[PDB]
């Protein structure tokens, strides 16, 4: 073979700069949040128990409410006037905003009984930008153009209000 | 007197580093410990100086007998100067 | 050194007996006894010098990062070697070096 | 290869490259990949078939149990063992909390060598009416400890004449732990247990045959299957 | 796991432990019974590695001596139970009962959580003594508190899921009250206005 | 050495609570609790790691 | 983060016994192997382990970021999964000795080509790099026990402008 | 001297059904205890390639699909094979080899795996009679035995690596939905109605 | 490597400014200034105190 030069370094280093960028951890850990946590953190404690032995010919009622699946959006503007559209940044930024989601999760009930459900809006979320749920993620050079955003900037920061 | 023995081996070279006999050794223990404990001592010439003693369920009042000495058994020296340094001093006279 | 009983694992103390003028190591949790070889109740080391070679182990060779000198070993006359100053940690710890050949692994010093 | 038909043919394959055990120089071409060593002997992997009615339990002593730690007890049961290798065990629970394992040996070392000897020899249809009388000798703590799959352990027996190796399967493992009986219950436990017990050697009736017969037809139906 | 006594001072240097949920300190003797490993031997086989080291016997010498007033596994653990913290006047089948879910769960839970698993926890707790009897001999230094290998960085993910898990134990809560008041109504309630 | 102590415990006699008082004797190795309105004195042996917990506990058990 | 479940069915698989069938009086030289701080099982030929351990680590089998300490003076084998973790990468030096290459890079001429072009000659870039065992990770614990030399020049053995290096003079070779 | 805590004397007449064995051990009543590894699976019953051929199963998920056709060419097996006298004799496609150095290895066709020993003391193999509740002790375990991939170019290690590579990178719960309305209206509706109904129920219980 | 007591082992710069450090002359330097601006801002609070104590 041949040896290997400072350039040759610095080519790998270019190599590294190319594949991570420099805000790769921020990034990395929301999307590892928003595509995993969000889910286990609700199956912690997936089931809620009330019982009620009624005595009012014995009844001994269960009531129970189980969590299901959840459902995440691309960030959303609802106006005063009830219509909505899809929000970005530079307008989160301009009539402060927040740039956040909506979060829906599966909500089961069952009625169990001895004698001896769908999409609930729990919260929104506020969105890292240039993240995998962002919107600036799919935009190229020339939309990002369009939409005032800045290709220099890298993400990795939220806008609240 | 009982059968347990007690006998404790000293390092001879800190016992000539300090300037130390034997037998100031054994008058301090017999001093502090009046005729309570019998006491024989190894002389100078030993290959290892050696100090034993005896006493006049008891295991337990030995061991804490042998903590005791170790502790508080004064040879000389004023209490609470630990260590003790030669110093060269200029004075103009 | 202490033993353990045979019958029910417990310590063995020591124990005198004043009619046969005996050193027996006896089970309080029992009956068993059983005569003591030694009169060595016990030992206390005011200055101690064990663990500083105690601590030895048989793959130390194979450690990228020990130094490698070429001292001879005295038993196989190898001309490679690694080497390490004591394991034990203390103030009063001295800086003599323990050298471990790689083919008989054994510690010897340079004195 | 995710073909069915790929699967079988590589089945066939692998059954079909056996070496034979007598072939030494088909085992001599082997080599081990990474040793680079030539093979010396070679075993036949079969299963038992005699053994799948009954049940297997690898039973180990935890700590001070150990039988070569107790060195009175190893000295009167003998410094391996008839005895040891002829022992019983018997579980008895009083209660679902409290619960213990009583141990049997044979003292005698000639009775115990004549019961192993004709334990071990078993291949005909008669036995002698071997009544031997096992002493109890101490008691353990247990627990237990269950398998999820069936073949989770395995223990593998030789026959060097037959060239071959059986494995048995184990359904759970019994660990033991030396137990201090409580002064306040010894007049409980002296009614629970016993001084001896006399073990009677007897032709199996042949209803129990047919059953254990009716359980290793799940194995080996060509042999066994009722007609 | 503390190591009370000074050098030459307060007699023997007893080794009592720590636990949750337990209002005083309490000797590793009674504790390792309590799992279930009475013989002193073999504790001393879990502590210790090689049986040439007459010192750190020697250490635990003390240990065996204060713990050889329990000797069984069963009052060990209502020894534990007295000491738990818990209403006063329990029965003792109940403080046994107690001890027994204070020590499978919440003692060392990271290494499991099952019944009958004990044996891990045992050998840790060895592991444990025996690193602290290696500092406390001079054998080792001191850990470095302030080694960056032994630190950990928290990014916008489990600061985000650790208050994320607050608000959602509150949500529940929430909603855990308003089904309990809607109940007495006795209505198909529609769920969707529970949830704040 | 005798030592008495005032405890926060309930009797199972006269009901009324914080009328407990434990005195455990170290040295002859026992353990009285008296009941400061029913009068009623419990003895149980007690230990070198003894508190008045497990002299409470052992009322407890000998009372049921 | 990584899951550990793998991690703990490799071990098993290349002959970790766990701690139930372990001695401490038969065990006087065994490896005590940690995964996540929790002791797992031992092992006899820690060696062969940690050989292969840290080339399924390097072939991608295992995840770059996972940690693979040993503790030779402790003997201890611990292995690290958690999150936060803060590591760095470094080129690999060839250390085997049956090999020809030893003391000598693994990344060559043909590597910085294939980066420079984007693609392997039957995209290439920076993670290609570390799943090729050229590169690799390591964190602040794992370092203690690794050698690293500060350049590539370091890897083979009087002007008054130019900075002076250190001789590193007390050990005969270094590897 | 520990007194014998038993003395009573009270005997049980109880007689044991034992069958006959097809094999013997020879020399020493020892036995191997191997534990299963995840790669290795034992299937006792006979090998039927028919109904094999018509239960293989396939899934989606590959990794999945792979650890099943990894464990299925792996799992040993024996079947009957009918002799060339026209006898039929049991045919198995497992063996073990003992090297120059005294080391076991087990083949399964072209797999080799190694064997570690570890000597074991006080374990025995016990037979279980839960009809009379005793255990009879059959033979003495005196080491226990691991099984280990002989090397890295070994198929059955490259695939258990890629099935274990593969199987942490797919890790994908939450499922992306796209909103069409605001979020919080059917919260302000169901609050309406909720009042209304109140309102209702409030007139008509001071109307009852 | 372990044991090392020779003078660039343990912080000594043979290097001058002008000729220029090496990165683990580097790290020790930067080291000892880190030491220097923590004293500094240490002490300061304390002589403060000092010197109101002083003054009332
Ligand atoms: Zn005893
Ligand atoms: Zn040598
Ligand atoms: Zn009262």
């Amino acid at each position: 073979d041949d040896t290997i030069t400072t350039e040759d370094c610095w080519t790998v280093i270019s190599a590294f700069f190319e594949e991570k960028g420099l805000v790769s951890q921020q990034l990395d850990s929301f999307d590892e949040f928003m595509e995993t946590s969000i889910q286990d953190l609700v199956w912690e404690e997936p089931r809620l128990i009330l019982d009620q032995p009624a005595q009012h010919d014995n009844i001994n009622k269960r009531y129970e409410i189980r969590f299901g699946k959840i459902y995440l959006s691309r960030p959303t503007m609802t106006e005063a006037d009830g219509t909505t559209h899809a929000m970005f940044p530079q307008e989160a930024r301009l009539r402060n905003l927040t740039y956040s989601s909506p979060v829906y999760l599966d909500m089961e009930k069952s009625m169990f009984t001895s004698i001896d459900g769908n999409k609930v809006h729990i919260g929104k979320v506020p969105i890292m930008l240039r993240s995998k749920f962002c919107s600036l993620r799919t935009l190229d050079e020339v939309d990002l153009y369009k939409m005032k955003e800045c290709p220099y900037d890298m993400g990795g920061y939220f806008v609240i209000n | 007197q009982s059968p347990w023995l007690l006998r404790l081996e000293l390092d001879r070279a800190r016992m000539l580093d300090k300037q130390l006999t034997m037998n100031q050794v054994a008058d301090k223990i017999s001093e502090v410990f009046s005729d309570d404990l019998f006491v024989m001592w190894s002389e100078d010439n030993a290959d290892k100086l050696i100090i034993r003693c005896r006493v006049i369920e008891e295991d337990q009042m030995l061991k804490r007998i042998e903590a005791h000495m170790l502790d508080l058994i004064a040879l000389r020296g004023i209490p609470g100067i630990s260590k003790v340094y030669m110093v060269k001093h200029k004075v103009s006279v | 050194s202490f033993r353990f009983c045979l019958e029910c694992n417990n310590m063995l103390y020591p124990k005198e007996d004043k009619e046969n003028q005996r050193l027996l190591y006896s089970c309080r949790n029992c009956d068993y006894t059983e005569l003591a070889e030694d009169p060595k109740v016990y030992r206390h080391e005011l200055i101690t010098n064990i663990g500083e070679t105690a601590g030895i182990v048989d793959d130390i060779g194979q450690d990228p990062t020990l130094p490698r000198s070429d001292k001879e070993c005295p038993e196989c006359h190898s001309r490679d070697c690694v080497f390490f100053q004591s394991q034990q940690r203390r103030k009063d710890t001295n800086m003599t070096l323990f050298y471990v050949c790689l083919n008989c692994k054994k510690t010897f010093r340079d004195e | 290869d995710t073909n069915p038909r790929s699967q079988l043919h590589s089945v066939e394959r692998t059954f079909d490259e056996v070496i034979d055990p007598r072939n030494k120089n088909r085992l001599q071409s082997l080599i081990h990949p990474r040793k680079k060593i030539k093979a010396v002997k070679a075993w036949h992997f079969f299963p038992d078939t005699s053994t799948f009615d009954q049940v297997f339990h690898s039973l180990k002593f935890v700590g001070s149990a150990s039988l070569s730690k107790d060195r009175p007890l190893n000295e009167q049961l003998g410094q391996v063992n008839a005895s040891i290798l002829t022992s019983l065990f018997k579980p008895i629970e009083i209660n679902p909390h409290n619960k213990w394992i009583s141990l049997y040996a044979v003292t005698d070392k000639l009775s115990a060598e004549s019961f192993r000897k004709s334990f071990n020899s078993i291949k005909d249809d008669n036995i002698v009416n071997r009544h031997v009388i096992y002493d109890h000798i101490k008691d353990f703590d247990q627990m237990f400890r269950g398998h999820k799959k069936l073949f989770e352990d395995f223990a593998i027996s030789f026959d060097d004449i037959s060239d071959r190796a059986f494995f048995v399967p184990i359904v759970g493992r019994l660990e033991l732990k030396k137990k201090r009986i409580v002064p306040g219950l010894v007049d409980m436990v002296n009614r629970t247990n016993y001084a001896h017990i006399r073990m009677d050697l007897r032709n199996p009736s042949t209803q129990e045959t047919a059953i254990r017969d009716s359980r290793r037809e799940q194995y080996d139906p060509v042999n066994y299957s009722s007609i | 796991i503390k190591l009370y006594g000074r050098e030459d001072k307060g007699t023997g240097r007893t080794i009592k432990a720590t636990l949750p949920y337990v209002k005083q300190d309490i000797p590793i003797v009674i504790v390792f019974r309590a799992l279930g490993v009475v013989p002193d031997g073999e504790i001393l086989q879990h502590i210790c590695y090689d049986e040439n080291d007459w010192q750190m016997l020697e250490m635990l010498k003390p240990c065996i001596e204060e713990g050889f007033v329990i000797q069984d596994k069963e009052v060990a653990l209502d020894f534990i139970g007295r000491r738990g913290s818990a209403a006063l006047g329990i029965r003792r089948e109940k403080r046994i009962q107690y001890a027994k879910d204070i020590l499978q769960k919440e003692l060392l839970p990271h290494i499991t959580q099952e019944e009958g698993f004990e044996t891990r926890k045992t050998f840790f707790l060895g592991y444990m003594v025996n690193r602290l009897l290696l500092c406390a001999l001079e054998r080792k230094d001191q850990d470095d508190r302030d080694h960056f290998g032994k630190k950990r960085l928290d990014l916008a993910g489990p600061l985000l899921a650790n208050l994320f898990r607050i608000l959602f134990r509150k949500l529940t809560r929430e909603i855990y009250r308003y089904m309990q008041r809607c109940i007495e109504t006795d209505r198909d309630f529609n769920l969707n206005l529970a949830v704040k | 050495i005798k030592q008495k102590l005032e405890t926060q415990f309930t009797c199972l006699f006269c009901n009324h609570d914080n009328s407990v008082v434990c005195t455990l004797d170290k040295k002859n190795s026992i353990g009285l609790l008296e009941c400061k309105k029913c009068n009623l004195s419990f003895q149980a042996p007690i230990n070198s790691l003894s508190q008045p917990i497990d002299i409470y506990s052992d009322w407890i058990d000998a009372c049921e | 983060g990584s899951p550990s479940e793998p991690i703990i069915n490799f071990l098993e698989e290349w002959g970790m016994e766990p701690l139930e069938d372990y001695d401490p009086a038969q065990h006087t030289k065994s490896t005590r192997i940690f995964v996540n701080g929790v002791w797992t099982g031992i092992h006899r030929d820690p060696s062969m382990l940690v050989s292969t351990m840290r080339d399924l680590r390097r072939s991608g089998a295992i995840s770059p970021e996972v940690s693979i300490i040993r503790d030779i003076r402790e003997r201890e084998f611990k292995i690290f999964t958690d999150v936060g973790r803060v590591y760095r990468p470094l080129f690999i030096v060839e250390d085997d000795e049956s090999k020809d290459n030893k003391g000598e890079l693994r990344i060559t001429k043909e590597h910085i080509r294939k980066i420079q072009q984007g693609y392997d000659d039957d995209v290439y870039g920076w993670s290609s790099l570390v799943t090729s065992g050229v590169i690799e990770y390591v964190d602040g614990e794992e370092e203690e026990t690794i050698m690293i030399a500060m350049t590539p020049e370091d890897l083979q053995t009087n002007d008054t402008a130019k900075r002076i290096k250190p001789e590193m003079s007390t050990s005969s070779h270094h590897t | 001297h520990t007194k014998s805590v038993y003395d009573n004397g009270e005997t049980l007449d109880i007689s044991l059904p034992i069958h006959p064995k097809s094999h013997i051990p020879q020399g020493k009543q020892d036995r191997w205890v191997v534990k299963l590894p995840d790669f290795l699976d034992i299937n006792a019953e006979p090998f039927d390639p028919r109904p094999f051929e018509m239960n293989v199963k396939t899934h989606e998920d590959k990794n999945q699909e792979l650890l099943d056709k990894l464990i299925a060419v792996n799992t040993v097996r024996w079947r009957y094979a009918k002799s060339e006298t026209g006898g039929i004799f049991k045919e198995t496609n497992s063996q073990i080899i003992q090297w120059e150095d005294g080391t076991y290895s087990l083949r399964v066709g072209s797999e080799i795996f190694d064997m570690f020993t570890t000597n074991t003391d006080d374990n025995y193999l016990v037979s279980e009679h839960n009809e009379e509740g005793i255990l009879m002790t059959e033979s003495t375990l005196s080491k226990s035995v691991k099984l280990v991939p002989a090397s890295f170019q070994s198929t059955t290690h490259q695939k258990l690596a890629k099935a274990l590579s593969a199987k942490q990178k797919k890790e994908s719960y939450a499922r992306s939905v796209v909103t069409k309305e605001d979020p919080e209206e059917r919260q302000r509706r169901l609050e309406s109605q909720e009042n209304e109904r109140y309102r209702l129920e409030r007139r008509r219980k001071q109307a009852e | 490597t372990k044991d090392d007591f020779s003078p660039e082992s343990k912080g000594f710069v043979e290097n001058s400014y002008l000729r220029g450090l090496t990165p683990q002359e580097f790290f020790f330097h930067a080291m000892a200034g880190r030491e220097g601006l923590i004293d500094t801002a240490v002490k300061t609070a304390e002589t403060g105190y000092i010197q109101r104590r002083l003054v009332k």
